[PDB]
């Protein structure tokens, strides 16, 4: 294996945790890349700082790691950013842009990712549904904008299983193509693969019934996106 | 000119108004802007001028 996926489910099971580790080294030892795909459970909601205690080792033996926005926002203060995107200027707007009370898709800077970021972290993936995928490495950082359409289809739209194609899509973008770590414009249009995976599971009720093959997915990212963005 | 200078002016009840005011504001300058900081969420011309 040359990427080893897991997610903090594991870490509510101290078994499962001390596997989780063994198989941490031996993977690191043969040459593989660490995916923690956190997926916080009931439990890992209590609090922050008891999360961040139990999530802290298998964080640090992480290559690759994809939080949702709530995730990352709960994990470093969720009160500052609730207050952030319910800010909203007395007397008129710093620019035009701010004027349309668009739908808030704030990128965090890489210094306030700078507590959870770690020496070995090749890329930090924050995912706000199929709607924005905030990338982070140690050289650069950055947003694909994605979309979403569950009310193309209302009587067969389901989001479960739409997080495991996206994290599916990285995986095998980067499996194929090496330079997504090195290369901020590769990154972006291997990211738009997986965003499309997304966008595509929503449209099935049931998550492993939904899956789209990468014919479709390529399909879709191809009719979506214009050519140049391909 | 050296008849008019600052010395030679009668100011008394002046010089203590400055003194009670130097007091007042000296006592009384964080507690203004925590105020304006407090019920002023945004900065406009004629509000108190705050911050840096």
């Amino acid at each position: 294996a040359r990427i080893f996926h897991f997610n903090s489910e594991v870490l509510t099971s101290p078994t499962m945790e001390s596997t989780l580790f063994k198989a941490i080294q031996w993977s690191k030892k043969f040459g593989g890349l660490i995916f923690f795909d956190l997926n916080l459970p009931l439990p890992l909601w209590r609090s922050r700082n008891e999360t961040r205690k139990l999530i802290k080792k298998s964080w640090d033996e992480a290559n690759i790691i994809e939080v949702s926005q709530q995730e990352l926002e709960f994990l470093l203060d969720e009160e500052y950013y609730e207050r952030r995107r319910n800010y909203t200027p007395q007397y008129f707007a710093e620019d035009f842009e701010q004027t349309k009370n668009r739908r808030d898709y704030y990128h965090y800077t890489p210094e306030e990712i700078k507590p959870l970021w770690h020496d070995d972290l090749k890329l930090l993936v924050v995912t706000d549904g199929t709607l924005r995928l905030h990338y982070y490495t140690p050289k650069f950082d950055g947003v694909v904008v994605g979309t979403e359409d569950v009310l193309i289809t209302p009587f067969t739209c389901d989001r479960t299983g739409s997080g495991d194609a996206v994290v599916a899509g990285i995986m095998r973008k980067l499996t194929t193509c090496p330079e997504m770590f090195e290369d901020q414009d590769v990154l972006e249009r291997q990211l738009r693969f997986a965003v499309a995976a997304g966008i595509i599971s929503q449209w099935t009720i049931g998550a492993v019934r939904g899956f789209p093959t990468e014919s479709a997915t390529q399909n879709l990212k191809e009719q979506v996106y214009v050519p140049s963005m391909w | 000119g050296e008849d008019a200078t600052v010395d030679k002016m009668c100011l008394e009840r002046f010089k203590v108004f400055l003194k009670q005011y130097n007091e007042w504001v000296e006592a009384n300058k964080d507690r203004l802007e925590e105020d304006s900081y407090k019920y002023d969420q945004d900065f406009y011309p004629g509000r108190r001028i705050r911050g840096k």
